[PDB]
């Protein structure tokens, strides 16, 4: 069932993520502080959580096998237009069904709808993305299968302006393979039904809160005020 | 392309 190569896959990819992920959030002590009385009082504290999260899926992108014997440019792509989705997939570890929100350890690190809202975003963008975190979180995912998802997220040869789709894709390939051989040999009935669907059906979704994000990131930062309250990282990766 | 903070978090 589960080659050794495969089991070296899902082993890298896991160190990588305990290398990225704070579980106890403690660097959160070092954002601007949030403020929940300009009116996006919440942009300073979540837009360095932003940045600090691209950082986090930057090292943890570096580790997947074959992505750093990728060009350069290659790279650059791949992590410009996934870095939105990872972070939103790397969240649903936080994310909390109790009461809709991301538990980050302490109530001033704890965001819902509302914080959101200060941060200068709608609910028609804000409601899908608890809808895809419920969603995500339904699916029990193992840590090897998130790690594999994120992963399968960077690696993704139709990205826009990819020059080597076809080594993209055999990375990828390799994955999800990896990922589809996981569910069936170690993730046990009934958990485990259509799950590789339902974890792909995931990336597409992923893909919809992306484009749009894009269109609210648009307005956003065109206000010069607004993109003064981002940070240097985040103007890059997203633009301005 | 360029991207200096990301290329250089790269390497
Ligand atoms: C380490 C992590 C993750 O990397 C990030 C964590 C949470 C991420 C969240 C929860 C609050 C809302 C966040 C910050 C989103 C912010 C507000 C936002 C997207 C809003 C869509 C409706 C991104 C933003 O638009 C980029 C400029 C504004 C900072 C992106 C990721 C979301 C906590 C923890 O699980």
């Amino acid at each position: 069932k589960l080659s050794e190569e495969q089991q070296h896959i899902i082993a890298i990819l896991l160190d990588a993520h305990h290398k990225t992920y704070d579980p106890t959030y403690a660097d959160f002590r070092d954002f601007r502080p949030p403020v929940r009385m300009s009116p996006l009082s919440m942009l300073p504290h979540l837009a360095d959580l932003v940045s600090y999260s691209i950082q986090k899926v930057i090292g943890f992108a570096k580790m997947i096998p074959g992505f750093r014997d990728l060009t350069s440019d290659d790279q650059i792509v791949l992590l410009k237009s996934s870095a939105i989705e990872v972070i939103m997939l790397r969240s649903n570890q936080s994310f909390t069904m109790d009461d809709m929100s991301w538990d980050c350890g302490s109530q001033d690190y704890k965001y819902d709808v509302t914080d959101v809202s200060k941060a200068g975003h709608t609910l028609e963008l804000i409601e899908p993305l608890i809808k895809f975190q419920v969603g995500l979180k339904k699916l029990n995912l193992h840590e090897e299968e998130h790690v594999l998802l994120m992963a399968i997220c960077i690696v993704s040869p139709d990205r826009p302006g990819v020059q080597d789709a076809k080594l993209v894709e055999a990375i990828q390939d390799r994955l999800s393979n990896t990922l589809q051989t996981y569910i069936r040999c170690r993730h046990p009935p009934p958990g485990s039904h259509q799950l590789y669907a339902k974890m792909i059906q995931k990336l597409a979704d992923l893909r919809s809160l992306n484009e749009e994000h894009s269109k609210q990131y648009r307005s956003l930062s065109f206000q010069p005020e607004n993109s003064m309250k981002l940070t240097p990282l985040v103007l890059e990766v997203f633009g301005n | 392309k360029n991207h200096p903070m990301l290329m250089n978090l790269l390497k």
